[PDB]
């Protein structure tokens, strides 16, 4: 339904973890060179 | 003007630790005993490594470092063993050192754990304490570690590998009657395991005439010596330090006159 | 053949592209290595991002020292053509002149 | 040599316990900061309703900023003094300040009561965004939180906006240090 | 590159005296004992034993430098008592106490091990 | 020339979430060398057709 | 906005800005725009729901990833220009919850406020409890710490490389450190640090280290120096080759011993080397042949780790020689925590000399209490307190900056459950005398770093050295 | 061209006359040493064993300098060179044969730096006189320069990685110059503000504040311990 | 004079004059074999 | 109000310049205007 | 890279507890419960295993 | 300075050039003292 405050801390870091699973940390350098 | 008459009450004696209380002693004597436990009790440790082959992922003096820190059984052999410097041999011999050999080759897809069980000594008296075993290095297939090492006598004042203790708990005045430590808020401080105060009480009443006595010890052994052997060796070692000083002092007094 | 382009490691045109972590270890490459640099004569060279003012945008600034009360500049660049950027200024002359 | 060896008996430390204050002291600090915010709100209402009369030598904006800054400056002093009075004789922050060895009254207050107003070039945090200091505030927000007033202490920790404004204020100190190193000895070598 | 051998802290080099006694001319019946290759282990125990002597007016020790391995023990005694005599009696008492402690710790080990 | 007109060493409000507010070399390079925030992304560009 | 959130015609990185006052809509598609992902808020509610979180939890074996959040319209990238038109909520649980109506038109929410920090500032624990310049100083020190810079460091032959024997992951850590792989490749050790004035050797940002801990490998590290030499045949008259020079063959040879060199002119791996030794024997034919062998610097004293021989890009035979040198911590070496508290080792005390607790624990590092009050690095004190609870509890402590679930009082209450003073103070005994110290010393585990700056790399002396021929003035030889 | 050789910050007139590299100088990291005097600097053995001072051979020191020549570079403290009355230099380590190493009055023996040697100790930037003060050398067994905690204030020095330069005066005339003009104790009060330039610092300042509190009481044993560190103590225990 | 190939890890005796290359692999990166001389480590 | 201080002001003095950064005066009144705000 | 033989603080043996510690964790023990099962009472020794990173495992993924 | 009801004695300027051309070199010597003293003593520091 909705993310309650008692679950927000777990939820937000699952979103953050997924972001770095997809992008990493040097995605800017590699994306720029690929272009 | 004369010596104390200290008494000993051993509270616990296992293969790992000895817990005892010394009473009717000065704080300096009690403290000097615990410093000898750590720094002046001789044991046997590896202090010489030649590495014939080392294909592992750890460099040579990484492996040697780990070997030196492996505790070796030195309960009774240590007393009759000599210091290499004192020994008259050609830098090594059975009277002042124990030879060790390690020859491990990995030929299997499974990672090979080179442990202290692979350390082989020419003296049955001096063996690695664990023989779980202490891991020296993990070998991949095709990697080998071949070395020979010598274990010699020494005490913790030279290197921490000759320290026989895994922790020396020392305490006195658990209720702070002497006020040697001043708590800004005594109520916030947990009671000592040796404390003899009620739950409501936080500090013992100040004892202006009191002196540090009834010192509590918990000598935990690494394994080289029995915990009781450490204390007995420390008392004889500290006694030998003073007797040696007295012998030198006597000559100095004679020379002065 | 017209030349050779230095390749950024772990990019789509790098040999270590799509290789699994086990494959990278077979090549003596650290899987945790992020790539994003060039090997130029054996030296790993990283290109530092260079911060510059946005182009094609009109910016109105004021310079006290200069003779213009206000200057509206615009660094114009094509849509991926003629890398050189031509800047045009539209400055209002200062009122100091009497 | 004499006192370095007595300090072996006395000992000297610093820890979390020295950074804490009484619950009563914390309540007093909170009341002061809560009232100080309300005072700034009233000054804002006067300016918004055109009931703020500029003082001589200053425009309306300078008058408002002066009035707001003194309210927040007074609040920091009021909370800072309150935190210092709560310290005991045993407190190690106070012992180092009292002897003059290290730290000052402001350091104690910042650790215990309030970090205070962050300033860039002598003024509150500028509206770097369009009429906003950060995108997390409303436009034309002159309240203490918007303009860089850290209401927390270092023990309590800063909020994300306070953390960034404190970083903005701390960058000014970093720049000044670099300039002084560049200027170090320049005048001396010219005079010599 | 300047690291000293770990054994320098307890091994006397050639021509080094373990203990040397120097008279302290500032006060009568005072001597300075410079003991080489010793540390707080013997300095503290000796100094505390001396203070138990009622004929010892002053007893103190010091390590002049932690990186060096000397302890200086200053002993001032009453006119009828020698600082050297106080030092020897202090060591005998410590040896007596340590010997007594060895015996009684050995008895305790037997008691605990026996049951 | 552009950097002379306005000082870029200062931490601007707009760096929030884009550039780390803490990471910057000390010395002559304070505030001139910057580092991306963790979730900061730089666009690679696309055609507006 | 709808098209971008559906990713129909407008890509995610396209920023649309409307200046309502100026009656202008600016759409930017070019490169170089810095943007960050922000959660979309509609009607004071997050479009991110429990269903999105549940799918993300099964990230693998589900094909659900970050891109589905962007495609679902739950999160979008906002550049700086668009951020000026964005009403941003720091957190959903506090900002857009029903309360006094400060703002009821939030358009976006932060995923977490701690993402404002970069890579180096993201390892600082409790960075919001430190003075800001100290967070800047640590970001500099973190890049000079020692650890395992890369896993395949044995294959690499870098001019300089420092490897710590026993890197540890911090007992107290930040959530962001999971993505920096700082756990996988840590740079530092968790040290039992006492904040006390023991003997005056930790004054003015100096440190007292435990000699017994150093003897056990505490902060021991390796130093690898790689030397490359190539032989060039350019010039018909001169032709330099690799071989150990011989007295009869070469007209001029230094008195340095060439026994270390092999018949190919290269020292073999596993051989002790010093300044007087020659690692590469290179001889150039005269227009007898002159020798041009390479010597080591007097300072260096290590063992030849690796010797590789190849042809460089130019096709000339060249060799890379890696020398291994173990660096044991000593007086003068720089150590730092993650809070800008940098200092050299003033002196090292053996375990018996160090002050000890009732349990016999002696601090590995003792730092002066005077380092804290001026710097106001309260995060260092909180990290030690949290780390003490972590080591006793068996749980890695969370030092994420803007976490309301963690505060000193909560950490203190936990420390009481383990039979310790709630504020981390302990009764320490004097190592020299065994007497209780009157003050109770703040002691606990803190993550320290060994910095690349060693005193051996810096100590250097000059006394009637090799002056220059032209200037007749001093120069390095 | 010739004009280029002189022009520039690195020219002969500026880069080789006003400032220049100097012999008999050392530099390393500085660490605290509360056990040294303010006018005393701890020196690594390697630095001392590398830097030398030329001692003119006299019947006062003929035997003492003869021993140092015998010990040579191999053993510290020793000597590096011998300068005869002719002014010619003999490298000792090459040939230690005592027959060729007999000393006589007028010879100069470049003995290794020893304890009590006067050096100029400097931290950069050198802003005032107290940035270059004279110290007595104290050989210590590790690789750092040691400083009393009080002289850190005049030097503006910290023990967090700071490095300081050591300059060894090479003659009796210049050695006497440092002793009588530039030693640390003579620099205690600065003419800049007619006030002391160095004072009591962090631990000693925090502790002396506690030590002097009205309720600080010392037992007999404690007092005798503090008196062991009072070099000026006359030997009489005060009436409690 | 044994050199270990970096690709296949083949030990092959190589003269100074002849080109450096794996006899069977053809690889061009060669590592010297560890010295047969004995070096002592103190386990300190 | 604000005037140059510190190094930049110290620089101006040793670097005597026809135009200081913040030239200013300090006028004192010798009549009743000195003690009378309206007359001042 | 590999588990230290001794605890740095006290010298207690820790080099024979990493494999047991990993086994206990595989047995659903909490990190604190596993350390207590291994006899690590002092938090200095618990620090040794709680904060250890076993890089030797990944170093063995590279062929010699 | 010439303005009526303006103290022609205490009135001064922080511009050294203005003082030099109005009062003289000795006035500059005194004015330079005061300017140099003011900057030094602004932070509470003291110089002989
Ligand atoms: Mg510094
Ligand atoms: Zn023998
Ligand atoms: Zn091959
Ligand atoms: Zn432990």
């Amino acid at each position: 339904d909705e993310i309650t405050p008692d679950l927000w801390q777990e939820a937000c870091w699952i979103v953050i973890s997924s972001y770095f699973d997809e992008k990493g940390l040097v995605r800017q350098q590699l994306d720029s060179f690929d272009e | 003007p004369y010596a104390n008459q200290p008494t000993v009450r051993i509270t616990e004696l296992t293969d790992e630790n000895v817990k005892f209380i010394i009473e009717n002693t000065d704080l300096a004597v009690a403290n000097s005993i615990r410093r000898v436990f750590i720094a002046e009790v001789p044991i046997i440790a590896i202090d010489w490594v030649q590495i014939d082959a080392n294909s592992s992922v750890l460099h040579d003096e990484f492996i040697a470092h780990r070997l030196g820190l492996i505790p070796l059984t030195s309960d009774d052999i240590v007393d009759k063993l000599q210091y290499s410097r004192d020994c008259t041999c050609e830098e090594f011999c059975p009277e002042c050192s124990v030879e060790f050999t390690l020859d491990v080759r990995c030929n299997e897809d499974q990672t090979r754990h080179v442990t202290s069980r692979d350390l082989i000594s020419n003296s049955p008296r001096v063996i690695p304490v664990t023989s779980d075993d202490i891991l020296i290095v993990k070998l991949r297939k095709g990697q080998e570690l071949r070395l020979r090492a010598y274990a010699k006598k020494g005490f913790g004042k030279e290197h921490a590998k000759w320290n026989p203790t895994a922790g020396v708990a020392f305490e006195y005045d658990p209720d702070n009657a002497l006020r040697h430590t001043v708590y800004p808020k005594p109520e916030e401080w947990p009671k000592s395991e040796y404390s003899e105060l009620d739950e409501d009480e936080s500090q013992a009443p100040y004892d202006p005439n009191g002196k540090p006595e009834r010192f509590y010890y918990n000598v935990e052994s690494c394994g080289s010596l029995r915990p009781e052997t450490i204390v007995l060796s420390a008392l004889s070692g500290l006694k030998k330090k003073l007797s040696d000083l007295q012998t030198q002092l006597s000559h100095e007094i004679q020379s002065d006159v | 053949f017209i030349g050779k382009i230095p390749i950024m490691l772990r990019s789509t045109y790098c040999l270590l592209n799509g290789l699994t972590d086990r494959d990278l270890c077979e090549l003596n490459e650290c899987p945790l290595d992020p790539g994003g640099y060039f090997i130029i004569n054996g030296s790993e060279k990283v290109l530092i991002a260079q911060e510059k003012m946005a182009t094609n945008t009109v910016y109105v600034f004021a310079k006290k020292d200069s003779k213009y009360a206000y200057t509206g500049e615009c660094r114009s660049c094509l849509e991926n053509s003629s890398r050189p950027t031509s800047t045009i200024w539209v400055s209002m002359l200062a009122r100091g002149g009497q | 040599t004499v006192i370095n060896n007595w300090l072996l008996i006395e000992g000297h430390t610093i820890g979390i316990g020295d950074s804490i204050a009484d619950s009563k002291t914390y309540q007093d600090i909170q009341n002061t900061i809560k009232k100080a915010k309300q005072d700034v709100i009233e000054v804002i209402e006067k300016a918004h309703n055109n009931e703020l009369e500029p003082t001589p030598g200053n425009t309306l904006r300078q008058t408002f900023e002066n009035q707001v800054n003194r309210i927040l400056n007074d609040a920091r002093d009021k909370t800072g003094s309150s935190a210092q009075k709560s310290l005991s004789e045993y407190n190690n922050f106070k012992s180092m300040v009292v002897s003059g060895a290290k730290g000052s009254k402001i350091n104690i207050s910042q650790v215990i009561a309030v970090v205070g107003q962050q300033n860039v070039e002598g003024k509150r945090i500028p509206f770097g965004f369009k009429h906003r200091t950060l995108p997390h505030f409303i436009k034309d927000d002159y309240g203490p939180e918007s303009r860089g007033f850290v209401e927390n202490s270092y023990l309590a920790g800063l909020t994300p906006t306070e953390f960034f404004f404190h970083a903005m204020g701390g960058r000014e100190g970093l720049i000044d240090t670099a300039v002084k190193t560049a200027e170090t000895g320049y005048i001396q070598r010219r005079l010599i | 590159m300047n690291a000293p051998p770990a054994f320098e802290s307890f091994l006397l080099f050639e021509g080094e005296k373990k203990i040397t006694i120097n008279k302290d001319t500032k006060v009568p019946n005072a001597c300075l004992f410079t003991i080489n290759k010793e540390d707080h282990t013997l300095g503290n125990i000796i100094k505390s034993q001396l203070l138990k002597d009622p004929q010892v007016l002053f007893a103190g020790y010091k390590v002049p430098h932690p990186l060096e391995h000397k302890i200086i023990i200053r002993v001032q005694t009453t006119p009828d008592y020698s600082p050297q005599e106080a030092f020897t009696n202090a060591i005998t008492d410590l040896i007596s106490e340590l010997s007594l402690l060895e015996e009684r710790f050995r008895v305790a080990i037997k008691d605990k091990q026996e049951g | 020339r552009d950097g002379k007109l306005a000082k870029p060493r200062q931490l601007h409000n707009t760096l929030w979430g884009m550039v780390c507010p803490a990471e910057t070399p000390e010395g002559h390079a304070v505030g001139l060398v910057k580092n991306l925030a963790l979730m900061a992304y730089i666009s690679v560009g696309s055609q507006p057709s | 906005r709808k098209l971008r959130r559906q990713m129909d015609i407008i890509v995610s990185e396209v920023s649309m800005i409307r200046d309502i006052r100026e009656r202008e809509i600016r759409i930017y598609t070019d490169a170089g725009r810095i943007c960050r992902p922000l959660l979309i808020v509609e009607k004071q509610k997050l479009l991110l729901k429990k269903r999105h979180i549940d799918q993300l939890k099964e990230r693998e074996y589900n094909n659900y990833s970050w891109q589905d959040l962007v495609a679902s319209g739950v999160v979008e990238y906002i550049d700086t220009l668009e951020e000026e038109t964005v009403m941003l909520a720091m957190t959903p649980d506090d900002l857009q919850e029903k309360e006094v109506a400060y703002c009821s038109t939030y358009t976006h929410c932060e995923i977490h406020p701690s993402m404002i920090l970069g890579v180096c500032a993201s390892i600082i624990p409790f960075p919001d409890h430190n003075q800001s310049p100290r967070n800047t100083y640590q970001s500099a020190m973190g890049k000079q710490a020692m650890g395992v810079y890369i896993t395949n460091f044995h294959v690499r032959m870098d001019t300089l490389a420092h490897v710590l024997y026993y890197p540890q992951k911090p007992l107290v850590t930040t959530r962001s450190m999971e993505y920096l792989r700082f756990r996988e490749l840590p740079a530092g050790i968790n040290s039992i640090v006492a904040i006390a004035s023991y003997t005056g050797y930790n004054q003015e940002d100096s440190v007292i280290m435990n000699r017994s801990a150093v003897d056990r490998g505490f902060f021991r590290s390796v130093f690898y120096r790689s030397y490359k030499e190539q032989e060039s045949k350019k010039g018909f008259d001169q032709e330099e080759v690799f071989e150990k020079p011989t007295r009869e063959t070469c007209q001029g040879m230094r008195h340095a011993i060439y026994d270390k060199l092999d018949d190919d002119g290269l020292i073999a791996p596993g051989v002790r080397v010093s300044g007087d030794d020659v690692i590469i024997g290179k001889t150039v034919t005269l227009p007898t042949k002159r020798d041009c062998s390479t010597f080591l610097r007097t300072s260096e004293t290590g063992i030849v780790d690796q010797v590789m021989v190849t042809l460089n890009q130019e096709g000339y035979k060249f060799c890379k020689i890696r020398v291994r040198s173990v660096r044991i911590p000593q007086i003068g070496d720089k150590f730092a925590s993650r809070h800008g508290q940098k200092g050299t080792c003033g002196i090292q005390y053996r375990q018996e000399d160090m002050p000890f607790t009732c349990e016999g624990i002696t601090p590995d590092i003792i730092i002066n209490p005077h380092a804290i009050p001026s710097r106001m690095t309260i995060g260092h004190l909180i990290e030690c307190l949290q780390g003490k609870v972590s080591a006793n509890k068996g749980e890695i402590g969370d030092a994420t900056p803007f976490n309301d679930a963690v505060n000193v009082q909560k950490i203190s209450n936990l420390l009481s459950d383990y039979g310790y003073h709630l504020r981390g103070n302990e009764v320490l005994y004097n190592g020299f005398t065994g007497r209780k110290i009157t003050s109770q010393i703040f002691i606990g585990p803190t993550y320290y770093q060994r910095l690349k700056h060693m005193v051996d790399d810096k100590i250097h002396s000059r006394a009637r050295g090799p002056i220059q021929i032209l200037n007749r003035q001093p120069m390095e030889g | 061209s010739l004009k280029q050789r002189l022009k520039g910050k690195e020219g002969r007139v500026r880069g080789n006359l006003m400032g220049k590299r100097v012999d008999f100088s050392a530099r390393t990291v500085i660490t605290p040493d509360p056990n040294l005097s303010i006018d005393q600097v701890g020196v690594p053995r390697s630095i001392a064993a590398n830097m030398t001072f030329a001692e003119i051979v006299t019947p006062f020191n003929i035997d003492r300098l003869q021993e140092l020549v015998r010990r040579g570079n191999s053993q510290y403290p020793g000597a590096k060179y011998i300068i005869r009355d002719n002014g010619d230099r003999i490298d000792l380590r090459f040939h230690p044969k005592p027959s060729d190493l007999h000393l006589q009055t007028g010879y100069k023996v470049e003995r290794h730096m020893c304890d009590g040697d006067i050096v100029i100790f400097n931290r950069q930037p050198t802003l005032h006189k107290m940035s270059m003060m004279g110290h007595r050398v104290r050989i210590l067994p590790w690789s750092t320069f040691r400083l009393n905690l009080s002289v850190t204030t005049p030097y503006n020095a910290d023990f967090d990685g700071d490095e300081m330069n050591l300059h060894l005066p090479q003659s009796l005339e210049t050695r006497a110059e440092i002793q009588e003009l530039a030693m640390v104790p003579r620099m205690i009060v600065t003419p800049q503000s007619n006030r002391p330039v160095m004072g009591i610092v962090q631990d000693t300042l925090t502790a002396v504040r506690k030590f002097t509190k009205r309720d600080v009481f010392l037992e007999r044993g404690e007092v005798m311990n503090l008196l062991m560190f009072l070099s000026t103590w006359d030997g009489k225990v005060p009436q409690p | 004079m044994i050199y270990i190939c970096g690709e296949c890890h083949t030990e092959n005796e190589i003269k100074s004059r002849d080109p450096i290359r794996c006899r069977e692999c053809g690889y061009r990166i060669m590592y010297k074999k560890r010295t047969k001389r004995l070096v002592v480590f103190d386990a300190r | 109000k604000n005037v140059t201080l510190g190094v930049p002001r110290l620089k101006e003095l040793i670097n005597i310049s026809k135009k200081p950064k913040t030239p200013s005066l300090t006028v004192f009144l010798l009549g009743q205007s000195a003690r009378d705000a309206e007359r001042a | 890279m590999i588990i230290p033989v001794r605890c740095f603080t006290c010298g207690k043996i820790v080099g024979n507890k990493w494999e047991a510690y990993l086994g206990l964790l595989q047995a659903e023990y909490t990190e604190g419960d596993a350390l207590d099962a291994l006899g690590l009472k002092r938090y200095c020794c618990r620090r040794m295993l709680l904060a250890h990173v076993d890089l030797i495992e990944k170093l063995l993924n590279y062929a010699p | 300075l010439s303005e009526k009801d303006v103290d022609p004695v205490r009135t001064t300027s922080n511009d050294i050039v203005e003082i030099f051309t109005v009062l003289g070199i000795e006035a500059v010597r005194k004015a330079l003292e005061r300017e140099l003293y003011h900057v030094i003593s602004f932070d509470g520091s003291y110089v002989n």
